[PDB]
């Protein structure tokens, strides 16, 4: 579950922490909020390693970018770099992404989809959960949002998620993007599944595993002498 | 010394004495000329015969480019001819493309980048031809003319070749004598008399005259050649003036 | 003595067929002037139709790269019209690439580069011309880059190229040592025209006609040159006072 | 649902505002007419990311085109999508509508379904919920139309799209191309349903 | 002289010196006539021996059923030459079921002959070839230099000593234009054409090399006792 | 066309000379100076604009380029030389080892690619040697605080402090008098700058004169917050009024 | 899908005699249960005294038979005006079929 | 037919307190038939480890390539290269085979030798990084180990404990597998010490 | 065109030899003297760094010792920049061998793999030599301890003591008078030393002047260890020789 919310003087991004294959939780606090440029942040959904990869390139190819023409760099290029790479592999990278940021053109918020389409909007969600959060933006969304009020709006869509998706879940993960201002990540902004205590421990008696050899393993170099 | 034994070398002075050298070629070729009229252009050359067992009217010179430009020039004429090779290749990829015909001062430019590339490398030869071409499009009628080192501008009246200062003075004054403007059959009795006229350079063998005009009211905005009463017509004209 | 036939390096440290590509550069005897408004940067450049048979429409060296980038020549016309079409192939790849218009420093940072590539490449030869790009960029504001042969190229105030550049350039200096501010305090382009052909007559000691001089005007999201008749306004205008 | 209608002062775009995968909506206020050039703009359907991708290359070759041979002409725009969705139309989904406006040719409207041919037109309509205004439009179309009868026009016939085609919703976003400029249009539900 | 190394390089008066000495090798050939009248085409040529033992190097080469040429130069450049008319003749054939024209097959060659003199590592045709041949608009001769230069002509001569033979036929014009539907008599003005250049030999019956084509006449070559009832 | 030109323009001569390496080096000599001076705790790297007319604005025209957030470079010689080879050593760090293992190069590989670079146009077909030397001034956690300089051939080496270019023999023993291996940063900048003054004949300031130096980390230039682990760029230039304020104290 | 081959129908006939051969084939032309051509030629006269036919999928069949006959113009030229042997000819043929042995020429052919 | 599950494997890994442990299993087989009861799916390229399941002849085929690739890196850096440096060179190998990539499930583990922190981490066939503080697991009993992992596994264990644990969680999941078993080894892993143990089990 | 420009880098002279390899040879001639000494239990490396200066960071230079693996490593005499690419190239073989046969490469295999590359830029493409040569001290289970040198010719040969650089031939001359077969590396290490301090164009030899390397088998027990020197310990083993 993946969010964008835009407000008054920027853009917010938000995300669950839920890795999964199949049925099973790979990991349970996965970072889906990339860093493409230090004011340009994006969330993934799909294929991991495509979102990872497809993110890692085109955050390359924007600071070298950057470097050459001794600007910032803008939201427009990210994304006309990332629809133009996605569309020419015809959606074999399964790479979907909310790209948000703020430059010297202002605040922006884009979705991308794995075939290379992009969309503009005031507030988006992407994956097996956006129809959760889409449900809380529709409901709760207005003009003329306040930072404070944006960011409780991408995590409660994040939390809608969670809890009804089952591909979704664990934390919430936020960025916030304002004018003007340093692009401030919130990992774990929110931390609402921890683990209650076991009720036992299996800490094991030393000697509990049959053992057949012992053996040192020199990780060392060659030695003098 | 040695800076004029390669093409793309620059001398001291910044000049490019290979391009320089192709300029005479094309100054030892015959005249050829070019009017821009009221509502369109034409172009007229100068065809030496060498010898009796030439066949009159067959050996043609000006070339039709897409089906609205003409081209002729002065040189080397099989580089004029490879230069319209290129021509036709570059208004088929644009009408192919773009739909509309080419227009031409675009067909201008065409044509000066690729004779401009043979002045940037020394595997290859500057062109041996400066060529008068140009014809009418959507917004009216144009004249241009390209020199060997890729240099082109439009023209009221262009002349090239080993009689073009007798016709550049002669186009100067139809230019003075006619500020409202000259009509396309009116430029077709002139360019034979400037052919003529030119002839004077050229005068120990004697020569056939060919003339070529794209009018938007004559020719409805297409090539064509000067034939039969008209070429006759403008022949009689050419020769009353000389006498 | 062939280091003075192709780009290696002479004995002296020296490239002589870039040194010849800059003497390639007054060819044509013209002289080109850059200045910058409040809102506006401003080039003009001699205009001179020799042969009475010339169309004069059709002789220009000031080219429409984009909408926004305009760009002047000094140097023969093949070699500035080669430029001319790379710069405009090169600002449109920009746009499609990166999608935002390609800013006047980064293309002449990009044709600079191009010529570096000719100093260092043999079968290349340099382009014996001086590329004055102008555009009132939307992060820098008003703003002149010039690109040499050597593949030189930097950012400017105010500029001259020419055969008379000295003079142009001595003149323009002398100005800002007075208003002490990097460009011309004025509202409106049409009276940083105006300065621009004044301080020309200043520094050449020439009178100018309508059809002597080529104007070329950049202003927040376009380029535009000036017609005859608009040049003619401007002449009538320096001359009423 | 889009279409395209000339008239006596130029020409006008229509569009809706929906964007599906299945029957989840993407997206419910697309804006699916695009520009190529300042006057040439165009209407899109079939897939987004191919739409998106061919009409960014023609903005791209009639930027080019423009600065070395001025501006091009609505015909011309055509043909550069045409070749694009003709000689890769094995690879493509898109149906286009072309609009665009001269001061010598005045408004012009060309069509381009899924093969790559080329249809000039009065007016134009394309997308899934077409089929179920062909006949409205054939009976109540005329040319010369004015500008607010022309709008009229387009409002009710996308009205009436919208309303059966399940593909096809929200706004109704229209482009008016004249000598005067270029008018963005906008119209909510409340207005055009209780047509 | 300085500007002679190669052919990408003019020199100060615009000369191709490279392309004149490929010129120059045709002036070194053997003779060889071409003439033509309103219904037939010929083309005579002088043969060459090597010595006594040897046979006579062939000059005239067919490219279609309605076309062919003679050579005066390096031969083996004469076969390129020729192959690539073969080809294009064949191609227009094949795909537009259309003859080739006489005048068009002249612009092919000069195309051809063109790119070699303009780019570097090449070399120039060092050959001359007088094509003849008819199409829809009768009956044509041509006259191939490798310059690039082609001309249509009434009749024509290219080799050593060939200056005799092109005098001879400005003086016969207009007779051998008029000599329509009468194969031998053309033949015969063209064997009395080339006798004008030639010292010392004479045309003996494997020296003499006779091709024609015309209305309802393919190209055919004559060769031995074949050519032995025109001398 | 092609490029034709697929052999060696650079060939050793009957005394074992590589001309064309030589020559680039005297393009070198001919350059504006500049110098490098290694500290304890940081790096400096410091030249002359050299403004080519007053008109032009020196602030466009940059001789001291960031490559990565740590390492920096300077140079003496052809600028335009040096603006290619900024833009490939920018692009090598990314391609031949970021996007391999995640982070930036060491000085040290990055001065060896550029190296290598160099080497290329002195050997390959058809091209000369570039006209320039570098010094390229960094840091990495493993080897610390580093100064190279690189010249025409793709030689390199590490050096303690060092200057290239005009006065670059009287600039090196003014050097090695003042340099020891307890300087602080800020001693070597006031060195740097003492330095830099006897080469420079007309007015020397912070609009005249361009200084880098490689210290501790900047997480006000980072550009964002919330990763502990990342804590900003070590390569910093100078601005013209931190220049000059140290010029009072000079 | 795209078929690439076709069925044109016809039927062909060659007999050898002791100084003389012929080959015979019908005039008709068809598709389907269509007919296209009543008299549509499919035996030729391919020069030096050989007849050709190659019948089942015309288009196939023209073109063979076509790319023969210019392979007895190219033996000519090639060969000094040599007359192409029966035997010589089948064997080019040969060639000519299994050269596109993996996109094969829908036909049968005699001659 | 599903390469990933025709030799059969698995591997572990788990953190402790200032160490490590990875474990594997030995069986190597085609489908049903076991085949070699020796075949170790653990390296090591100086102090970082490195465990392997999945297609066998692409385990060897990785082991060689990442060998390769530490050995150079080590004679350009001067250095032994870290457990985070060379599960970013992972990730890049394998996605530069994204549309026809290795049949694997790589597990990295390691101790950094400057800050000390211990570290494992896991991947996909193709790349994607799973940095987990806990534990990782990968292969045919993968399942199996993460129900197993999860109910045994606590943090700050010390190498001794550890031992048990990894022990334990690997051998229960293999003996619920067809496709594991027929031995396994265990590496418990400190900044300056490595010990290697062959564990006891059932042998079908 | 071209042609008039192109030196022609691989032809012959009229008395049969290659002009650039020559001349190659006359810029190595210049460089830095290079000594390789093999004993019977070892092999010494020794090599001097061309004029120096007190500002020059010396314990993380290097110019003339490099490492090709853990069992091989090279000497270079000419241009470092060329070197480094031969190297870079050697390095990668090695890997490749080892990924292929599973084994290290044998010492001769990566000399005659390097030596070919050089053989290819004097025989064919036009391009100038490599302008390095090459002293390879390295060991395999095959032939053991082995010293090779190789030149811009692509030419190599296998030695029990040898010099590459400058005075070569004054450092031939001391190297075979001293030299002895049932020599050990403490004594190698010895005479490799004398020699460069007796053929040194500077005034004295010193630590900072000089690069030192060993390849011995004493590692604990059957193994080979490769110890390039830091500039303390070329200081120590000067003072130990009894040279400064
Ligand atoms: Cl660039
Ligand atoms: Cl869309
Ligand atoms: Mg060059
Ligand atoms: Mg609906
Ligand atoms: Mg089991
Ligand atoms: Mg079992």
């Amino acid at each position: 579950t993946i969010v964008g919310v835009k407000f008054n003087n920027g853009v917010v991004i938000a995300a669950d922490t839920r890795s999964t294959q199949g049925p099973i939780v790979a990991d349970k606090n996965c970072a889906k909020l990339h860093r493409i440029s230090p004011k340009i942040w994006c969330a993934g959904a799909g294929t991991a390693a495509d979102t990872e990869a497809v993110t890692q390139l085109i955050g390359s190819n924007i600071e070298l970018h950057s470097l050459y023409t001794s600007r910032e760099p803008r939201v427009v290029s990210a994304l006309q770099m990332l629809k133009q790479h996605l569309f020419k592999y015809q959606g074999h990278i399964g790479a979907y992404l909310i790209v948000a940021g703020v430059d010297p053109t202002g605040s922006h918020l884009f979705s991308i989809h794995a075939h290379g389409s992009t969309d503009v909007g005031y507030y988006l969600s992407l994956g097996s959960g956006s129809l959760a959060a889409m449900a809380v933006l529709e409901s709760h969304w207005k003009q003329d949002l306040t930072k404070e009020e944006a960011i409780k709006l991408a995590s409660d869509a994040i939390q809608a998620g969670i809890w009804n998706d089952l591909g979704s879940g664990s934390n919430v993960d936020v960025c916030v993007m304002e004018i003007g201002k340093d692009a401030e990540y919130l990992r774990n902004y929110l931390t609402p599944n921890v683990r209650e205590e076991k009720q036992k421990s299996y800490k094991f008696p030393r000697g509990t595993t049959a053992v057949l050899k012992e053996s040192i393993v020199n990780i060392c170099d060659i030695q003098e002498e | 010394t040695g800076y004029d034994l390669s093409n793309s070398v620059f001398s001291p002075d910044g000049r490019n004495f290979q391009v320089e050298y192709a300029v005479k070629a094309v100054e030892n070729g015959t005249t050829s000329i070019g009017i821009k009229c009221n509502d369109g252009v034409v172009f007229a050359v100068e065809k030496l015969i060498t010898s009796k067992l030439l066949v009159p009217q067959k050996n043609v010179k000006i070339q039709v480019v897409d089906r609205h430009i003409g081209c002729v020039y002065s040189g080397l004429i099989p580089d004029g001819r490879h230069l319209v090779n290129r021509g036709r290749e570059e208004a088929a990829s644009f009408k192919k493309l773009y739909k509309t015909p080419i227009p031409i001062p675009a067909f201008a430019d065409r044509l000066g980048q690729y004779v401009q590339a043979h002045t940037l490398y020394n595997s290859v030869r500057p062109f041996g031809v400066s060529t008068i071409f140009g014809g009418v499009d959507k917004n009216g009628a144009h004249l241009y003319m390209l020199e060997p080192s890729g240099s082109y501008w439009g023209y009221k009246g262009a002349a090239t070749g080993k009689g073009r200062q007798s016709a550049k003075a002669e186009l100067e004054k139809l230019v003075d004598h006619h500020p409202e403007g000259l009509s396309a059959r009116e430029a077709v009795k002139q360019a034979a008399k400037i052919i003529y006229l030119a002839h004077e350079d050229n005068k120990e063998k004697d020569f056939e005259l060919e003339i070529s005009w794209c009018s938007l009211s004559e020719t409805n905005g297409l090539h064509k050649f000067v034939k039969g009463d008209l070429l006759q017509e403008a022949i009689d004209f050419a020769q009353k003036e000389i006498n | 003595g062939y280091d003075r036939h192709i780009t290696i390096f002479s004995p002296e440290g020296r490239l002589y067929q870039v040194e010849y590509a800059f003497k390639a550069t007054n060819q044509t005897n013209i002289n080109s002037l850059a200045v910058r408004g409040k809102d506006c940067t401003v080039v003009i450049s001699q205009k001179k139709v020799p042969d009475k048979l010339l169309d004069p429409t059709t002789v220009s060296y000031i080219f429409c790269i984009s909408r926004t980038i305009g760009m002047v020549v000094n140097g023969p016309i093949p070699d500035a019209r080669n430029a001319a079409l790379r710069a405009k192939a090169e600002a449109a790849e920009f746009r499609y690439k990166y999608g935002y218009d390609m800013p006047c420093d980064v293309l002449a940072k990009r044709m600079a580069n191009l010529s570096q590539i000719y100093t260092q490449r043999a079968y290349m030869r340099p382009l014996g011309v001086i590329l004055t790009f102008v555009s009132v960029d939307e992060e820098l504001g008003p703003s002149i880059y010039k690109t040499d042969p050597a593949g030189y190229y930097v950012g400017y105030k105010a500029t001259a190229t020419g055969p008379k550049q000295q003079e142009i350039t001595t003149n323009l200096e002398n100005h800002f040592k007075k208003s002490k501010i990097d460009h011309i305090n004025e509202e409106s382009w049409e009276k940083v025209v105006e300065f621009a052909i004044t301080h020309m007559i200043d520094a050449l000691g020439t009178e100018f006609s309508k059809n002597d001089l080529e104007v070329g005007v950049a202003t927040k999201d376009k380029f535009f040159t000036l017609s005859a008749e608009n040049i003619e306004e401007r002449l009538v205008a320096i001359a009423e006072q | 649902s889009i279409m395209a209608v000339t008239f006596k002062d130029g020409v006008i775009l229509g569009a809706d505002s929906r964007t599906t995968t299945g029957a989840y909506i993407a997206n419910r206020v697309t804006d699916k007419l695009t520009r190529v050039h300042d006057k040439i703009w165009c209407c899109r359907s079939g897939s987004a990311a191919d739409t998106q991708a061919i009409a960014d290359i023609v903005q791209y070759h009639l930027e080019l085109y423009t600065s070395q041979y001025g501006t091009p002409s609505t015909e011309t725009a055509a043909s550069v999508f045409k070749e694009l969705c003709y000689e890769n139309k094995d690879n493509l989904t898109a149906g286009i509508i072309v609009a665009g406006y001269d001061d010598k040719n005045k408004g012009e409207v060309y069509t381009i379904p899924l093969g790559g041919s080329v249809h000039k037109l009065p007016y134009a309509i394309a997308g899934s919920g077409s089929t179920f205004i062909y006949g409205y439009c054939d009976k109540n179309f005329r040319e010369n139309m004015s500008k607010e009868e022309t709008v009229d026009f387009i409002k009710h016939s996308l009205s009436q799209a919208i309303k059966w085609d399940g593909s096809s919703g929200g706004v109704i976003r229209m482009v008016v191309l004249t000598a005067a400029g270029v008018e963005r249009l906008i119209f909510y539900p409340d207005e055009y349903e209780q047509l | 002289n300085n500007y002679d190394g190669d052919t990408v390089t003019f020199s100060p008066t615009g000369r191709l010196f490279q392309v004149e000495y490929a010129l120059e090798a045709i002036k070194q050939g053997s003779v060889t006539v071409g003439l033509r009248s309103n219904t037939h085409a010929v083309l005579v040529a002088l043969k060459r021996n090597a010595d006594e033992l040897s046979s006579y190097q062939k000059k005239i080469i067919k490219c279609d059923e309605h076309m062919g040429l003679s050579l005066a130069g390096l031969a083996p450049d004469a076969r390129v030459l020729s192959n690539y008319l073969r080809q294009q003749c064949n191609y227009s054939s094949l795909v537009f079921n259309r003859k080739l024209a006489v005048e068009r097959a002249g612009h092919l060659l000069c195309d051809k002959a063109q790119k070699n003199t303009q780019s570097y590592g090449g070399r120039p045709y060092g050959v001359g070839l007088l094509i003849i041949g008819y199409d829809k608009s009768g009956a044509h001769l041509l006259e191939f230099q490798p310059s690039g230069n082609v001309t249509e002509l009434y009749g024509t001569a290219i080799g050593a000593r060939s200056q005799g033979a092109k005098t001879y036929l400005e003086r016969t014009l207009d007779t051998f234009i008029k000599i329509d539907g009468n194969p031998d008599e053309l033949i015969k003005a063209g064997v009395e054409a080339i006798s004008q250049s030639l010292r010392d030999e004479s045309l003996t019956v494997d020296n003499l090399s006779i091709a024609i084509v015309g209305k309802d006449t393919p190209f055919t070559i004559y060769d031995g006792e074949a050519v032995a009832k025109y001398i | 066309m092609t490029d034709r030109y697929s052999f060696s323009l650079t060939t050793f001569s009957p005394s074992g000379k590589l001309g064309q390496i030589d020559y680039a080096l005297t393009a070198v000599k001919q350059g504006v100076t500049s110098l490098g001076i290694k500290a304890t705790n940081g790096v400096v790297i410091a030249t002359e604009k050299k403004s080519s007319s007053p008109l032009a604005m020196s602030e466009t025209l940059s001789k001291v380029s960031l490559l990565t957030p740590d390492i920096g470079a300077v140079y003496s010689g052809m600028g335009p030389d040096y603006r290619v080879l900024v833009d490939k050593s920018r692009k090598v760090a990314h391609t031949s080892y970021k996007r391999i293992y995640g982070e930036y190069p060491p000085t040290k590989l990055l001065v060896s690619e550029v190296a290598k670079i160099m080497q290329e146009a002195t050997q390959s077909g058809g091209v000369r040697p570039f006209g320039v030397s570098l010094l390229i001034a960094g840091h990495d956690e493993f080897n610390g605080f580093s100064l190279y300089q690189v010249d025409p051939s793709g030689s390199y080496f590490p050096w303690k402090a060092t200057a290239i270019g005009k006065g670059s023999v009287a600039a090196k023993t003014f050097l090695e008098k003042r340099w020891n291996d307890e300087l602080e940063l800020e001693d070597a900048i006031h060195i740097a700058l003492l330095t830099l003054k006897e080469s420079v004949e007309g007015e020397f300031n912070g609009d005249t004169i361009e200084l880098a130096i490689i210290g501790d980390e900047n997480p006000d230039l980072l550009g964002y917050t919330g990763i502990p682990t990342d804590k900003g760029p070590r390569f910093r230039k100078l601005t013209s009024q931190e220049i000059n304020d140290r010029l009072e104290a000079l | 899908q795209f078929n690439p081959y076709g069925d044109n129908g016809g039927t062909i006939l060659g007999i050898a005699g002791e100084d003389f051969a012929v080959l015979a084939g019908d005039t008709r032309n068809i598709t389907d249960y269509s007919i296209n051509s009543r008299y549509e030629p499919k035996v030729f006269d391919c020069g030096d005294n050989i007849v050709m036919s190659a019948n089942g999928f015309a288009a196939d069949g023209d073109a063979l038979v076509k790319r023969f006959k210019n392979s007895v113009k190219w033996y000519h030229f090639d060969h000094n005006d040599k007359k192409l042997s029966i035997n010589s000819a089948a064997r080019n043929i040969q060639h000519l079929l299994y050269g596109k042995r993996f996109f094969p020429y829908y036909v049968h052919t005699i001659i | 037919s599903d390469p990933s599950s025709i030799n059969g494997g698995i591997v572990v890994a788990m953190t402790g307190k200032d160490c490590v442990a990875i474990a594997c299993d030995l069986r190597l087989g085609s489908q049903s038939l076991g085949v070699s009861n020796k075949f170790e799916k653990i390296f090591h390229y100086g102090h970082v480890f490195l465990g392997i399941t999945g297609l066998a002849t692409d385990v060897t085929t990785l082991n060689e390539m990442f060998r390769y690739k530490t050995n150079l890196y080590k004679l350009k850096e001067e250095r032994a290269i870290e457990p985070e440096t060379f599960t970013q060179l992972v990730s890049s190998s394998l996605y530069e085979r994204r549309f026809g990539p290795y049949f694997v499930g790589p597990v990295v583990a390691g101790i950094n030798s400057k800050s000390g922190k211990p570290f494992i981490a896991g991947f996909d066939l193709i790349g994607c990084i799973d940095e987990a503080k806990d534990f990782i697991v990968s292969g045919t009993a993968s399942d199996q180990l993460f129900g197993m992992c999860e109910s045994l596994y606590e943090p700050n264990l010390e190498p001794e404990d550890l031992f048990e644990t990894i022990s334990q969680a690997l051998l229960n999941a293999a003996d619920r597998d067809a496709l594991s078993g027929w031995g396994a080894v265990v590496y418990i892993i400190k900044k300056d010490e490595v010990v290697k143990r062959y564990l006891k089990m059932r042998q079908d | 065109g071209s042609r008039r420009y192109d030196s022609r880098t691989t032809i012959f002279s009229p008395e049969g030899r290659l002009y650039q390899v020559e001349y190659a040879l006359e810029s190595i001639s210049h460089a830095g003297t290079a000594i390789g000494i093999m004993a019977s239990d070892g092999i010494v490396l020794a090599a001097e760094r061309k004029v120096t200066s007190t500002l020059l960071e010396q314990d993380t230079s290097t110019e003339k010792l490099y490492k090709l693996n853990d069992k091989i490593a090279v000497a270079v005499a000419g241009l470092t920049a060329d070197a480094e690419i031969l190297i870079n190239t050697a390095r990668i073989h090695a890997q490749n061998y080892l990924k292929t046969y599973n084994e290290d490469i044998p010492v001769e295999i990566l000399v005659r793999r390097l030596s070919d590359i050089k053989q290819g830029y004097t025989q064919h493409g036009g391009l100038r030599p490599f302008g390095v040569s090459f002293i390879y001290a390295g060991y395999d289970d095959r032939y053991g301890y082995q010293l090779y040198t190789s030149n811009p010719s692509g030419n190599y040969t296998g030695w029990k003591a040898i010099s590459v650089g400058a005075n070569t031939s004054a450092a031939q001359t001391l190297l075979q008078m001293d030299y002895k077969d049932d020599m050990k590396v403490d004594d190698a290490i010895e005479l490799a030393l004398k020699t460069l301090s007796k053929t040194t164009d500077s005034s004295a030899l010193t630590y900072d002047r000089l690069e030192f390397a060993t390849i011995r088998k004493g590692a604990n027990d059957g193994e080979v260890y490769q110890k390039i020197f830091k500039p303390q310990e070329i200081k120590d083993i000067l003072v130990k020789t009894g040279i400064t």
